[PDB]
């Protein structure tokens, strides 16, 4: 859950 | 007054410019066909694409990867809608030829949306143009709805505030030397943020009038919204 959001914010 | 707020200012701006939607995506509003589904699916392409440009963006506002990471989801997921707004406004008030302004709003009449919601999505759509908001008023106006404190799920709101602030007070500063004839445009523009919110109650029922008639979404925009 909500974790496609996350790779997004340690690019 | 106070470049200290000019050396975020600019910062928070070559982060607004840094990226425009691909026109492999924008031109596409040209390109294909005029369908329900067609109409549906490039309006997809253009959300998620945006909201991929949208997280490129909220981490470079000065301490936001500083944050509670419980806490910049919750950020996003709460924002996200009205920011797509925002930017598409811009589209739409300056009337951007990469935006396709004429052709993108009948996209999104017959998508499936409601008239109920079409209309008063458009009544913000102008009203927002005649504002003729600098870019640093789009850009700013942003910032400060991605960092805002009152969204649901957060538990230290006050940090988040402790960043808004600033901006706010740069926002604020702005409103004083670009147009000095009148000092409640800096009120007239944080209206806006409030309408923004009566849209993103609306906006959770258009997702459902959609997932309902089986419109469906990227992974990405699935979880941003759930
Ligand atoms: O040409 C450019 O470079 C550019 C610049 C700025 N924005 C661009 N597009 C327009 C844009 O703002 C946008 C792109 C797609 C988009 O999807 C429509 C939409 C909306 C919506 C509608 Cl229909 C009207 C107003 C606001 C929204 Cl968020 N809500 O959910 C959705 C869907 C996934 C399917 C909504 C918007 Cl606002 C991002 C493109």
């Amino acid at each position: 859950e909500n974790a496609l959001l996350r790779y997004l914010l340690d690019k | 007054l106070t470049p200290d707020q000019q050396t975020l200012l600019h910062f928070i701006m070559d982060s607004y410019n840094k990226q425009r939607m691909p026109q492999e995506i924008t031109n596409k509003i040209l390109k294909e066909e005029f369908s329900a589904e067609e109409n549906f699916l490039i309006l997809t392409e253009m959300a998620t694409n945006h909201v991929q440009v949208l997280v490129e963006f909220t981490k470079k506002l000065p301490g936001f990867q500083t944050l509670d990471h419980e806490d910049q989801i919750a950020l996003l997921k709460g924002s996200a809608v009205e920011a797509m707004f925002l930017r598409s406004a811009e589209i739409f008030n300056k009337k951007l030829p990469s935006g396709h302004s004429d052709l993108l709003e009948e996209r999104i009449r017959n998508s499936g949306i409601s008239d109920e919601y079409i209309t008063p999505m458009f009544s913000f759509y102008k009203s927002i143009g005649e504002l003729k908001m600098t870019q640093e008023e789009y850009a700013l106006l942003t910032a400060i709805v991605i960092l805002s404190p009152d969204r649901q799920y957060i538990k230290d709101r006050e940090a988040v505030e402790k960043l808004q602030e600033p901006l706010l007070d740069v926002l604020q500063k702005l409103c004083k030397i670009h147009q000095p004839e009148n000092p409640q445009h800096f009120a007239c523009l944080l209206g806006r943020l409030t309408e923004l919110r009566t849209f993103n109650h609306h906006h959770a029922e258009m997702l459902m009038s959609w997932r309902v008639n089986d419109h469906k979404f990227t992974p990405l925009l699935c979880e941003i919204w759930d």
